[PDB]
DNA sequence: AAGTCTAACCTATAGGATACTTACAGGGACACGGCGAAT
RNA sequence: AGCGAG
DNA sequence: ATTCGCCGTGTCCCTCTCGCTGGCCTATAGGTTAGACTT
């Protein structure tokens, strides 16, 4: 344990995809029957990790000798299955969204930051009226 | 309660003096629901400062 | 008295009054009001009695309310009526074992009309299968017993409150007016003189602008007041001109965005307040504004919904009380006070009983089967549909579904007693839905405001986070069709007490003037005293002329539930220790005797026989047979009847209900004769705990703060002993890789553990069991990685006992069960747990404490003949409690036990002229009553005490102050002072130590933070808090605190390597790095803050 | 074995709320048959304890470091007065006081 | 000038250091690991998740949906809908309650968004870092014991 | 201007800006209140928790 | 026994043409905005 | 939803 | 009409801890997957 700092700060797209170890895709969670994580769902195995230790999809990995390998049919990383619990996930937004803490919380710091008002924020980023980004 | 109430519990109180003394016993209770936790919160802000 | 029960015991009373009214149908709360709902003949009779002119049930008046449903274009109509009920499908018991509904098919008539040309449709449609309150008064759910407890709610009606403000210290009224599902409505009257009209809570309104919406002119506003400055101000400073400007505005300020346009204004003005489809203030909200207003005189009510009469007597009552008049003489109607009601006052707050409830539910049911038939008629095309068509049941029966199972209201029934059952009924529960919550609830609210009573129980409330929110009902309280309480009182008619017991209101008892119950009563009806102590309208308490008085109540103990009604001397005890006794008596354990108390009060047969646990006579007759199993009944005309009895049952709380039979082959039986005691029943009487020989000395400490010590002898002779009844059930399911099976052929197993099961693998009825033992084998398929892993039910750790039965399920048998569930087994085990140290026990007036010690037989105080006292009390709990009725209690007890006569050789003693024969003497163990309030006075109990029987010899152990000479059982030598002997009656609380000792070293850990799971029914840890925290930071013991935060909970790698360093005995490694804070780190990230660690 | 291994192995003792720093004591424990922590009852003060159904909570430091704390630093006898004015709270009082 | 002294502590908080206000608007959003979202069966078999599942699902859709519309080509009005459904949805994710409706799943009940993980006592700062569960550990009732 | 400041850095600011360019800033002390004071940290973590 | 060798099953995609057009507490505190004198 | 200790 | 100084009203985070009990309809191409013989 060395620990000293815990400098919060925003974080950019960049960072956001910096962490991830995938892109879930899909909203699919676990199959009907056989009860498996779906491929670029919200649980897939390549993403975050695998559900099982030393294990992989297909399965054709099982012993623990070739720990730290990913397969070829399924590209899952053989690793422990805890390592979900750290492994994170992002998802890309066709277009861009604000954060709601920094948006409406009071008093409003993008309004203040960029001279706004509140009411008049809700307007534009929730379409409801246009801003002009410039003019020369 | 301007009455007031004149009998000693040893010699018996009769049923509109009881009623009466439920008054206090209920809001004496009450009372202490709320201010133990009153006195938590302010014994937590204390604690943070 | 006679006690009019032919089987009650003849105990004596001290009563000094007679009763002009027995006790009700203590159930009649529950019974009436559910046959209200249902309609039977027995409430229309009553009905016929007390109202011939509206008899109506719940169900007609749902189904009245909701016919004739009508589409937009009208040309098709659909119309219900006489909802009738089949017989139960399956009786009471076979439901509550086989876990089916006791519940009744409903049939209705449905009518299906058209109007374009002229058809009728009639059809018996199936509305579910709706629930059947038992003949105890609890419903049983999925053989589950469940209990509607009576809601407590503000009546619908119209409310004017003044408030001062400070900024210039004026008072200003404001009405409220409440509907039933409708729309908010306030007019409010500020600073200035501007009467507000604040609609749907939206930013405040002149007043013009309604009254012109109403069509009220200018013109017709001024000539009808011509005297309120006030409203003239507002006429001249509304600032508005034009009933279409009115509307205009108030279209414009409702519906912003919504182009205005006056029809829809007038439209949708109607619809929202005056249409009878969005404002619908029911009966009792109309009820409640007429008598406010005195707009019509009483005659029938049919227009629930508001009218502009109303709206504009509202207006005017409210500028005249701002004004301050006397009393408004409406325009054509009844003069009434100007008067600012009170929320809390019980003339304005109402009893929402069971068959409201299932009402409302039924009602919103049926509205949305409305709606979906209404949109049905549209997709449907016209003389193709049939009334079966049109009628989908899923709303409805999902609402009643949805209601008795998840809800506040219907709450799992509590039987640890016959009292807690009920007890449990009877009862107010001010908080549900619909009604205030704990967070709202403010001092105002829990407080005893001075009219409950004889409508509530001002002593009965729990102490946790509900005082004053759970009372329960009175004992002669009556609840009106409106759902008021009502109370009985008795009409003096210029001093002679007469016998007319006429049922008055909150509001009718302020209007009149009430007198005590104990008073001196000339046996004529005329009063001795020229002034007795009498209430007012206000609740205050003063002296009145006698010959005002015009009403005086039925009998003291009018104004305590039954719980309290019980308590011996309560009229000495503090209102809290009262309080608290009340309470426990709904938790003392049944045992295995139940010796009836040798001091009560009248309370101890009645609460019994009402409560149903003994079986009753229906008719009279001559006992035939009588068994353990049931008894056989010659009844007096050719017929019998074989009354079944629940042997070993099993309580809503694991105690045990067993009935014993208490009748021989030989006896007569008359009708409503106590045929069988209960679980706390002794020949009728409620006997729930023991007469024990109590002293009052503080004994070595032993008995230090409350603690109770015991004599061995309690546990030698099994006194105090319960038979607490446990359940464990499992299933065996199918599943992907094979089906369960429940058998002998368990993993590989020693033989040993084998023993107890029989050939079906569950194990044999009557085998001890213990912890760790198996109960029913069980196999699951294994699949791939034996065909079959272990998961046989094993019984929890701590348990053990009997196993009394074993109950079997299997889908050979064709029998109903979870789908997938190839079989299912009941196992009941249960222990016959004895008296313990660190038990709980208590009196009757919460003079509760733990068994700190049991003393053997030997080592105990004794008295002059060698009698161990079988408990003993701490002094230093009686003062300061202000609860001396305890002292009082087993000073009579000791009366009771060793019997007195009074010598009348000279005449009868001065003290005893009051007693009424039957008490002057009493052989031992003469169990005798002290009703409530009045009862044994202290001058009374002083001469019983100075003349009582020596026991065998000539020697009277106890002298006259009550106290006798205890010899120290452990050294020899007497108490060089006398100690206050007696009997007191104390019952074992339901807070045995064994369900309650706990510890874990290494248990089920939670899986999103790995800290240790919480509860006794898994290991759990015990919460290590923040307060704990501070106190570990205050002492600066650092480690101990990291290790109690790190290695103990939450370091998932520390936890082996602690657990392998102490079993190896290596040194205990240094703490990590929390994983919940791991996990805190990683939300943080998903929440798009950086948060990062870095230490360079 | 049990009674020999439990031998000078200090316990917390704890009952919620603990308002004040004298809530958790560390006692020496010794096995009693029944069931309940039988409460040496002059600390009873410090955690406003009554025996009329309280129920406290029983914690064990493990680390050589945690158990040296438990003994020296926690222990009920190095505690008789209050951190709040110094004044006593493991004296005679209620029963005692009377005697 | 109050005006003015606010304005300038929120912008002074970018200035001064070097963190920039661009990380204010997302193009991307994190997606919080498996374990702290769990899914598991249970009684009957019977999976039972969190409510996490049901926000990022519906983020999910939403931009899914987005993305489609947009590859096609739609009238702005649509699109706009789309992106006014995906900004509260994600709105609803961060910060449920916040802005809009509760999003209510069923029952009417509120569904739980990652901030709830931390205002009030269910957050995870007061209830499992200020205070743990803890093994080798019980409880009893007590009684006196004065020959100790 | 009317930000607060505990009173060691204030003196230390004063100090250091006294050399190189005196400009002493000229401060007044405050009550807080506890709630504020709590806030009112060098540590996030603390004020977040609270 | 995996490695082929054989033979199904299951599902993302797509496709059918009367008519039908606007849902369903309380308290303290701060920030966003009424009312009045001055230039 | 009910309850125990303060 | 803008400035500056007052009031006034609306919308939001917080008020103890620890236990226990129970409760539509197909059509089709491509992906996917069951079973079986073998040296
Ligand atoms: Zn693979």
């Amino acid at each position: 344990n060395f620990f000293d700092e815990l400098r919060i700060g925003l974080a950019t797209a960049e960072d956001i995809r910096q962490w991830s170890y995938g892109e879930v895709k899909k909203p699919e969670t676990i199959n009907y029957r056989t009860l498996k994580p779906e491929k670029d769902g919200l649980f897939c195995e390549k993403i975050f990790g695998p559900t099982r230790d030393w294990e992989c999809y297909c399965g054709k990995y099982k012993r623990v000798r070739f720990k730290g390998i990913i397969c070829e049919r399924c590209g899952v990383e053989v690793t422990r299955a805890k390592v979900r619990r750290e492994r994170m996930g992002h998802i890309e937004l066709a277009a861009p969204v604000t954060h709601i803490w920094y948006f409406k919380g009071v008093p409003s710091r993008l309004g203040y930051l960029l001279d706004l008002a509140p009411k008049d924020l809700e307007k534009i980023i929730y379409f409801a009226a246009y801003v002009i980004t410039s003019v020369d | 309660i301007p009455r007031p109430v004149k009998s000693s519990f040893r010699e018996g109180l009769t049923v509109l003096e009881y009623f009466i003394n439920t008054h206090g016993a209920r809001k004496g209770l009450a009372d202490t629901a709320l201010r133990t936790a009153d006195s938590g919160y302010l014994t937590r802000r204390l604690v943070d400062v | 008295s006679n006690n009019s029960v032919p089987g009650a015991p003849n105990r004596v009373s001290f009563a000094k009054l007679r009763e002009p009214l027995e006790v009700p149908g203590l159930l009649d709360v529950q019974t009436d009001s559910f046959e209200w709902l249902i309609g039977s003949p027995r409430w229309r009779e009553s009905a016929a009695e007390r109202g011939d002119v509206n008899p109506v049930g719940g169900l007609e008046e749902v189904l009245y309310e909701l016919s004739p449903i009508e589409d937009f274009s009208g040309s098709m109509s659909l119309s219900f009526s006489d909802p009738r009920f089949d017989d139960v499908k399956a009786p009471v018991d076979e439901c509550k074992d086989k876990d089916m509904t006791y519940a009744a098919p409903l049939f209705v008539t449905a009518e299906f009309i058209n109007n374009n040309t002229g058809e009728i449709k009639s059809q018996t449609v199936f509305m579910g299968d709706f629930p059947m309150m038992t003949e105890k008064g609890t419903f049983i759910i999925n053989g589950t017993e469940r209990v509607v407890v009576s809601q407590l709610v503000r009546s619908p009606g119209v409310y004017f409150d003044e408030t001062i403000d400070k900024s210039t210290d004026k008072t200003l009224h404001s009405v409220k007016v409440i509907p039933s599902r409708g729309a908010w409505l306030e007019f409010d009257v500020d600073k200035r003189d501007t009467v507000g009209v604040r609609i749907d809570r939206k930013r405040r309104q002149p007043v013009t602008v309604l009254l012109k919406a109403l069509g009220w002119t200018s013109e017709q506003i001024v000539e009808r007041f011509g005297f309120s400055e006030i409203m003239r101000s507002t006429l001249e400073k509304d600032n508005t001109v034009g009933t279409d400007e009115a509307l205009l505005d108030i279209y414009r300020k409702l519906r912003p965005g919504e182009p205005p346009t006056k029809e829809s204004a007038q439209t949708l003005l109607e619809n929202l307040f005056f249409k009878e489809k969005r404002y619908d203030l029911a009966r009792v909200g109309r009820y409640k504004v007429n008598k406010k207003l005195g707009l019509h005189v009483g005659e029938p009510i049919t227009s629930s919904t508001l009218t502009e009469e109303d709206v504009v007597a509202t207006i005017e009552y409210l500028v005249r009380l701002h004004e301050g008049q006397t009393t408004m003489t409406v325009p054509g109607g009844v003069e009434v006070p100007v008067e600012t009601d009170d929320i809390d006052h019980f003339g304005n707050r109402r009893l929402r009983t069971v068959g409201e409830l299932i009402q409302n539910q039924i009602r919103v049911g049926m509205s949305r089967m409305e709606r979906v038939v209404r949109e049905r008629m549209t997709t449907q095309d016209v003389e193709a549909i049939t009334p079966q068509t049109l009628i989908n049941i899923r709303p409805v029966v999902a609402a009643i579904k949805e209601f008795f199972g998840t809800s506040q209201l219907s709450q799992f029934m509590d039987q640890n007693n016959p009292l807690s059952g009920l007890t449990h009924k009877r009862r107010l529960s001010a908080l549900g839905p619909g009604g205030l919550s704990r967070e709202r609830a403010g001092l105002e609210v829990r407080d005893v405001h001075p009219s409950h009573y004889g409508r509530m129980c001002p002593i009965e409330t729990p102490e946790g986070p509900n005082i004053g929110l759970i009372g329960s009902l009175s004992v002669y309280a009556r609840v009106n069709p409106f759902g008021f309480i009502e109370t009985p009182y008795r009409k003096v008619v210029d001093g002679v007490v007469s016998d007319e017991i006429v049922y008055l209101t909150a509001d009718e008892e302020d209007r009149h003037v009430v007198a005590q119950a104990n008073s001196p009563i000339d046996a004529d009806g005329r009063f001795v005293e020229p002034r007795v102590l009498v209430r007012r309208k206000a609740g205050e308490v003063e002296y009145v002329p006698s010959s005002e008085v015009d009403y005086m109540d039925v009998s003291p103990r009018q104004m305590v539930s039954v719980a309290t009604a019980m308590i011996p001397f309560l009229e000495h005890d503090d209102a809290n220790r009262a309080l608290m006794g009340a309470n426990m008596q709904r938790q003392a354990v049944p045992l295995v005797r139940s010796e009836a108390p040798l001091v009560g009060t009248g309370m101890e047969l009645r609460a019994a026989i009402d409560a149903g646990d003994v079986v009753v006579a229906e008719e009279s007759g001559v006992i035939e047979e009588v068994s353990a199993d049931y008894i056989t009944v010659m009844h007096d005309n050719g017929t019998r009847r074989t009354y079944r009895m629940r042997k070993f049952a099993r309580s809503n709380h694991g105690t045990c209900a067993n009935q014993c039979p208490i009748v021989d082959a030989g006896d007569r039986v008359e009708a409503g004769q106590v045929i069988a005691d209960g679980p706390c029943t002794d020949d009728g009487e409620m006997a729930l705990g023991k007469n024990l020989l109590v002293a009052i000395m503080p004994w070595e400490g032993h008995n230090y703060e409350d603690a109770i010590i015991l004599s061995n002898r309690l546990v030698e002779e099994d006194v105090l002993t319960s038979i607490h009844i446990e359940e464990h059930e499992i299933d065996a399911r199918d599943t992907k890789l094979g089906a369960e099976e429940i058998t002998r052929d368990i993993p590989n197993i020693s033989d040993e553990v084998l023993a107890d099961l029989d050939e079906r693998g569950i194990v044999r009825i009557g085998a001890e069991v213990r912890d760790g033992d198996i109960l029913v084998g069980k196999v699951t398929p294994k699949g791939e990685t034996r065909e079959v892993r272990d998961t046989s039910l094993k019984v929890p750790h701590g348990e053990s006992g009997k196993v009394i039965g074993i109950r079997v399920f299997s889908r050979e048998d064709e029998d109903e069960l979870p789908a997938g569930v190839n079989e299912l087994v009941r196992v009941y085990v249960a222990q016959k747990r004895k008296i313990s140290d660190g038990d709980k026990l208590a009196g009757r007036h919460g003079n509760k404490g733990v068994i700190g010690k049991i003393l053997p037989v030997e080592d105990m105080p004794f008295l002059a003949d060698g009698t161990p006292v079988d408990i003993i009390l701490n002094t230093h709990g009686v003062p300061r409690r202000m609860n001396i009725g305890q002292i009082l209690e087993t000073h009579l007890g000791w009366c009771a036990h060793s019997g007195w006569k009074v010598d009348a050789a000279k005449g009868v003693p001065d003290w005893a002229a009051r007693l009424p024969d039957e008490l002057l003497e009493a052989q031992p163990n003469a169990i005798v009553s002290t009703p409530v309030f009045d009862g044994a006075q202290e001058a009374e109990l002083q001469g019983l005490l100075s003349c009582t029987l020596p026991n065998r010899d000539g020697d009277v152990l106890v002298d006259a102050d009550g106290k006798a000479m205890l010899f120290d059982g452990r050294s020899g030598e007497p108490f060089p002072y006398p100690v206050t002997v007696g009997y007191m009656y104390i019952m074992k609380l339901h807070h045995l130590v064994d369900d309650k000792i706990h510890a874990r070293s290494t248990g089920p850990y939670s899986m999103i933070t790995q800290q240790p799971l919480g509860g006794k029914a898994q290991f759990g840890g015990q919460r290590f808090g923040e307060m704990e925290c501070w106190a570990m930071q205050a002492y600066g013991a650092a480690y101990t605190l990291q290790e109690l935060l790190t290695i103990k909970s939450d370091d998932t790698v520390g936890r082996v390597k602690v657990y392998e360093a102490i079993v190896k005995g290596e040194n205990i490694p240094e703490p990590g790095i929390p994983e919940s804070f791991k996990v805190l780190l990683k939300e943080l990230q998903s929440l798009c803050l950086n948060v990062e660690v870095l230490s360079s | 074995v049990l009674e020999e291994v439990i031998a000078e192995h200090p316990v917390l003792l704890n009952r919620a709320p603990t308002l004040h720093r004298l809530g958790i004591q560390a006692f020496e424990p010794m096995l009693v048959e029944g069931k309940a922590i039988q409460l040496h009852p002059l600390v009873c003060e410090a955690f406003n304890a009554d025996f009329d159904g309280d129920q406290m909570a029983v914690h064990l430091p493990l680390s050589a470091e945690a158990q040296a704390e438990a003994r020296i630093l926690m222990l009920s006898s190095n505690n008789i007065l209050s951190p709040a004015s110094g004044r006593p709270l493991a004296m005679p009082r209620l029963d005692m006081v009377t005697g | 000038k109050l005006r003015a002294l606010k304005r300038l502590k929120v912008v002074a908080a970018f200035q001064q250091s070097g963190n920039s206000p661009m990380g204010m608007v997302l193009d991307a959003v994190p997606v919080i690991p498996p374990e702290l979202r769990p899914m598991v069966q249970l009684d009957g078999g019977r999976f039972a998740t969190s409510d996490l599942n049901d926000l990022y699902r519906r983020v999910i859709n939403r931009n899914n949906r987005l993305k489609r519309l947009i590859d096609l080509g739609a009238p702005e009005i649509i699109v706009n809908n789309e992106k006014r459904m995906l900004q509260e949805s994600v709105d609803a994710l961060f910060d449920n309650g916040r802005r809009g409706r509760p999003v209510t799943g069923p029952g009417n009940r509120p569904l739980k968004s990652l901030s709830d993980l931390l205002k009030g006592k269910q957050g995870r700062f007061r209830q499992n870092l200020l205070g743990k569960r803890v093994d080798y550990s019980g409880r009893s009732v007590i009684v006196v014991g004065p020959q100790l | 201007p009317g930000s607060l400041i505990d009173r060691a850095e204030f003196e230390a600011e004063n100090r250091r800006v006294v050399a190189e360019g005196g400009e002493p800033a000229a401060g007044r002390p405050v009550l807080m209140g506890i709630t504020k004071a709590s806030l009112a940290t060098d540590s996030w973590l603390s004020a977040a928790s609270f």
